[PDB]
């Protein structure tokens, strides 16, 4: 259908069709910053008046346009048809931006106010619409939670403990234009903080012998403590990227989902008595757990179904076969042992 | 309240107390299902605890007292349903759904699928929104 | 029992229940810091005395009741149960801190000290009680301790080599105010623990061309010999993470644990002639060395049962159904060839 | 001192200086225990060293000279009581330990267990305090 | 022959032997490069001069024949033989270096030009011929471009939204020199940028304690964004490290390549009615079928001849063995029972 | 032997009773620097010039006795037995160090040579006598020789060319203190050393807005390809540890090893028509054929013995099983058809 | 244009409307190849996509659809050519091809191999390019 | 100078230019050593490279061209010798080296191993400078 080729553009993008679009938003909002730069520095004035305002009308106009022709195509998916269930697509969190964009736009065309006219560069810094980065970037930091907790825990005590011992040793030292640099604990943090992630602006040395000593022996041990958490997310990174390339292929998951599904339904029809599932009464109370270990087994098989290759497999392959080819053993063993 | 014992009973033909494979076996004969071994073995470990590989009477009552209506499982038939939808935006056509349950997996009768088609495309044409059918179940 | 009760609220934390008083803990200590920070500043005197004292005795004393509840309730377990057993808990090394303290506070209420005040910060700041960050950190740590050593070895060799000849080249250059900056290998040697960790202050500079190359040939070699430990330990923190999650399941290690247990006391009443392990003199030797065998396997396999799963168990397992179905090969040929 | 030879004889049937899977295999079918291949052929594994699958005498002597009191096996008991706590306090009730010693792994006589028990539970009611019960083996 | 072995010596170095004259030619013009210095000094000007003058003719005249002879020898291969075809050849991106080299010391001879006597420090600046580093750094960064862009992408967004932030807080505070360093948002950008790589000249540090807040809670959350990629790239190579160890041996790909061309032939002269291949109606059409079959199994059987060894070859192999053992014990079942 | 006793005290050490001695060297030569500085500070006459010489003596007598006694012991392994071989031992380059310290020690007591005084801590800087950290360190270097070189290459491009851009924006600038700071291209050369490594003391910075776009431009992109080595040296220690803890058990060595060395001596006995090897015309030939086959397979076996466990044993170890198990059941089927 | 059925029914011969491992080894009987179990397996594999086992003719026309001129089998074709080069120039010996074709992988007649080599070698003496040669199939 | 042929003749008992298995077993039962299937065909492989499992003349006469004196091979077997010392300094009890060398791997006659012993000790008492022996093959 239409609605749905719609849908597909403006979200889902598949590439350059949708690409050129988003360019030209892209360098024209910039054309649009550059032009109210050149109109603050007030240029001729009744161009920097008149085809500002023109093509600020123009960008609302555009905005409100588009706003309203994505939530009229949003209709698409299921989850959204219907009046009261389209503002469940309006209570997406990406979406709000756009309405906040959109009224922000209004009110400066209708009038800190000149930061406000920055505030609009929000939607076309957003540009990811399916949320795929953000989703990537949330499994990874959600699973080392505890590492590096624990390293900004360590990095935090170390900072603390290190900065209060150089206040004391630096107290009242004097500087070549004599000023206390370090006359308060504010300071020695200001220049723990500055100094623990190697950044060292120069603002704040220390001058006494004890706070050099101090301050050496800190941050060679302190600064790996911080450096760590880069370190990890890119090695969990470039691990997933190995997992990545050694998936099941897409024709190994489709007989463990339709079992899935017909056992579900198998085991809730067999709650009525005179569906046709019993053409297949103590009887009936046993097919009913039968049917339980069924859709068990078919859950379980497709919760192994759509995972990376693993030894475990191989592992409980190897057993299952060795028993099959064990019951023919004995059974031909048997059989030969009649005469 | 705990009367599934009477069930139990049936399935423990020797009397000892406990479950083994080749009672559910030759229990299962009597409705002529005729399973595998393997099969047999893998439907006893998805209820075993103790790693004996035998059902004992408590693990029975902790599988029984399992409930169906609940996310974890509601969630995987939601993306078994997914996983045979052409384009995701939740409709599937009746034809390839009779078709994929007569053909594919385990191969379901005929009024069995008449029976559950007519439950469902109460919408309209042959679409059907799995996601309000998977509340039924 | 309500004691366990509440040995699981104090210690072994559940959640949300004891989150709640540990956040209203740490931040009415925070508020007792910002008002001794506000009665430093001089504010309306009669309050900044009288509430200060107030919450000061009351945080002392809740700190007590705390600590006194806590070392009461930690008979829950058998280890510390009885008087004489109990001050093992109280030797624990974080239970020293909470001592440490409470007695502190009662020091500083019957009265640098003014830094003392900040000691008190040091419960709060401790704040992880069954200690499983530090002990994360100590295995991943001990484990790569060869490679740690040998770069912070080069590191420093390079640093001291580095620093003395750029002293040699920089002995006699004055700067730009007239004064010499690099006079004494102290300096120099101040100089290159600043420049070797990338920090740069700026406040020493080379300024012969000499020195100039010498510190060019030196930071790009040298810098990365001190980055190394944040990626060693990044990425070995990341490779457990992998191994964390392919782990055996509950299920297959209880059998072995029972045997474990009951093969060991086997062997210890198989030192009793007269126990009733002998209804199953020359064979009263030859049992004894078969429970050891079979004390000695049992501990192999629980040694085995709780690790990930790996490719030694499916080449023992191959050799292992391999020679069961051949012996009843052979057995099968054997019982054939009669006729 | 050595006198474990006089055993090593018993176990070396054919004489030629070493131990069999065989010779054993025939000598524990005297007691009636009816082993397996595979369990034979494992606990050979455990006191070889040459590699070459055939137990030596010298071997014999370093494998019974082993001492069973250290840490490295009291940690390994301990752990195997501490997996079967349903809390971690260090506590066990008795019918549970009972049922587990008589149901799990290798089943043991009752009047073992009796025995046993017996040993324990000297404290008071049905909690076996597992860390006193290591230190008596 | 004398061509291949003269191409085997220009290109496709083989060591020490093209190693000397490739040492030859990096030294002597770094001496050229000395030498135009020391003319740029004034020394005596009858030397800097004349042997100036020499020796740059000199060099353009070997780089000249060099470029012709490697361009004649590069008939060796036939996607160059030719004289048409030989334009593909010169086509070559890194050809394209050495005519822009040889074009502008012609011209430098001949006669901004100051810079351009360095421009020709190209040609050595590029020494490596066959292109593997570049080939080599490409896949690895091509397979991870996704993880590469979004934290790109995040970084650049919490640059540009804490940069603005710190240029609201510290528009109207005065310096010690009494100059504004914060009076607009570029000086912002600037420092912004300045500062979220940990570079810190300290030309501009915050005064003001809110600004000096937003800065200590934005750098130690923001640094690890842009110090991501190099960890990304780094675990990346050290893990393609592992499998370049682990490959098959060159002895087991013969076969299938053997096998792919000849079933590849085999289906081409199944067009043809009269070609022997017929020599093995309706058959005539399902032989196509079976050859077809055989083509596509042939492929397959090639594509994975050549990769390092994988769980799913065990999976495969084992199912493979279990099959063919699992038809003879049928068979041997089937041929006993007879009796 | 007491020789061997000494040598395995001297070298290859076993722990605190070699520790003791090593820290006690340690720390008196430390105090041997400390008391020479004291000299210096030119304290109470008499003690400072008459203890250190009498504790310099002592050192120089000490460490010559060491050296001496450790040539001797070094007799202990046959590489160095006989006066002869001992040179070679002497060439060790580990021990020329001792030999320099010595003879500086000697000199500078006979007698910049202040600064030689500070060349005496060569030897308790080496401290590491098996060299067990720099093999280590060796091999993962050696391995990782390309990915180092190309990133080392890009760098060294990139700093180049971009350092080249800034010095022709940069080239008229003047700055606050009327002093061209960018007014050749080796200052735009330091500058980039500096700025590449992300150091930045901050004595130049651009201050023209071109110069500032190229830098902001250059240095997020840069800093990357000097940062990568950290990380890929990390995450290859990292992987070795890994395969550390996957290593065979010594006991599956010693059959292949003893295999080996029993086919080598056979082969090398087969060239001698008289040898006993003969008990087991034409025949005589056939033999050593079959006795270099045997040869290389047990040199293949061993190679093999040695290594961590990987998928190739068990693809190679089912085959070998399933013709084991197919031989017998043609066999089988072969014996039974016979009726 | 769907002419293809008419040798599908050839392969269908019990015409249930799919295509079994029996039935195409039956059918192969007739022309003398004698194939292997795991081979005719292996060979049905790589049209089935329903994962069922069974060839469906949808799959069958979707199989002889496909097209044979195409970049990424042509890169293959070359990258076996190459595998073979003693010099990676491109040029290879008429005797070495000849003997690898004839012995090596599946053998192919000398009146196959004559045909080839004919279409071949029109550039000169015994070397040919497989650069062309591949283009030509 | 390729006399080598006339040997391979005779392991080339059908004459069809190449050795399989079968004739590599059956030229080994005239010497009576027994071998088996999987050693058979282990020892057939670190000869062939085309791939095909049968050993081609060519192969032959480059196995045999191979030459043992090599850095290759000296360290490994130094390695080898290594691995039985149970100090390292380089030397190995007589008494050791005969009880290994005659039970362990594949045993050796007694006079093998005295000839082999003869040949070495010559320094003094039983220690045997293995870095020596390794020369002399």
């Amino acid at each position: 259908n239409i609605q749905g080729r719609v849908y597909n553009f403006l979200e889902r993008p598949t590439g350059w069709k949708c690409f050129v679009y988003h360019f030209t938003v892209f360098l024209i909002v910039l054309i649009c910053l550059i032009f109210s730069v050149l109109s603050t520095i007030q240029q001729y004035n009744n161009l920097a008046t008149e085809t500002l305002f023109w093509m600020r009308i123009v960008l609302v106009v555009f905005f409100g346009a588009e706003y309203v022709v994505r939530l009229w195509s949003a209709g698409c998916r299921s989850k959204y048809v219907g009046v009261w269930g389209r503002l469940r697509f309006a209570r997406k969190p990406i979406s709000v931006i756009d309405l906040i964009v959109v009224v922000a736009s209004v009110i400066v065309l209708c009038v800190a106010i000149r930061g406000i006219e920055f505030l609009q560069i929000l939607r076309m810094l957003h540009v990811d619409r399916q949320g795929g980065t953000w989703r990537l970037l949330g499994s990874v930091v959600f699973i080392h939670r505890q590492e590096l907790i624990t390293t900004l825990y360590i990095g935090f005590l170390g900072l603390i403990f290190s900065s209060y011992f150089v206040y004391l040793a630096e107290k009242d030292a004097i500087d070549s234009s004599g000023e206390y640099q370090f006359g308060s604990y504010a300071d020695a943090l200001w220049w723990g903080v500055v100094t623990v992630t190697t950044i060292g602006y120069g603002d704040k040395v220390p001058q006494t012998w004890i706070g050099k000593t101090i301050a050496s022996c800190f941050s060679v041990f302190a600064i790996s403590f911080f450096a760590l958490p880069a370190g990890i997310l890119g090695s969990g990174f470039a691990l997933k990227v190995q997992q990545k390339q050694r998936q099941k292929h897409f024709n190994r998951q489709i007989p463990a989902a339709a079992s899935l599904i017909q056992t579900a339904w198998r085991c809730y029809a067999a709650e009525n008595p005179d569906s046709a599932t019993w053409k297949i009464e103590h009887h009936r109370a046993a097919i009913k757990v039968i049917r339980r270990m069924q859709y068990f087994v078919a859950k379980k098989k497709f919760q192994q179904a759509r995972k990376p290759y693993d030894v475990r497999d191989v592992i409980e392959q190897y057993s299952q076969g060795h028993l099959n080819l064990m019951v023919r053993i004995k059974e031909l063993q048997r059989r030969l042992d009649q005469s | 309240i705990a009367e599934f014992k009477e069930a139990f009973s049936l399935f423990d033909k020797d009397g000892d107390g406990t479950i083994t494979t080749k009672e559910l076996g030759t229990v299962m004969r009597s409705l002529g299902q005729n399973p595998t071994e393997a099969e047999l073995q893998d439907m006893i470990n998805e209820v075993d605890a103790d790693g004996n590989g035998t059902i004992d009477f408590p693990e029975f009552l902790t599988m029984m007292a399992r409930k169906m209506k609940d996310t974890d499982s509601e969630e995987e038939i939601r993306e078994a349903f997914r996983v045979f939808d052409k384009d995701g935006n939740g409709y599937i056509s009746a034809a390839e759904l009779r078709h994929v349950m007569t053909n594919l997996g385990e191969k379901l009768t005929d009024e069995e699928v008449d029976e559950m088609i007519r439950e469902a495309d109460i919408d309209g044409d042959g679409q059907v929104n799995y996601e309000e059918f998977v509340q039924m179940m």
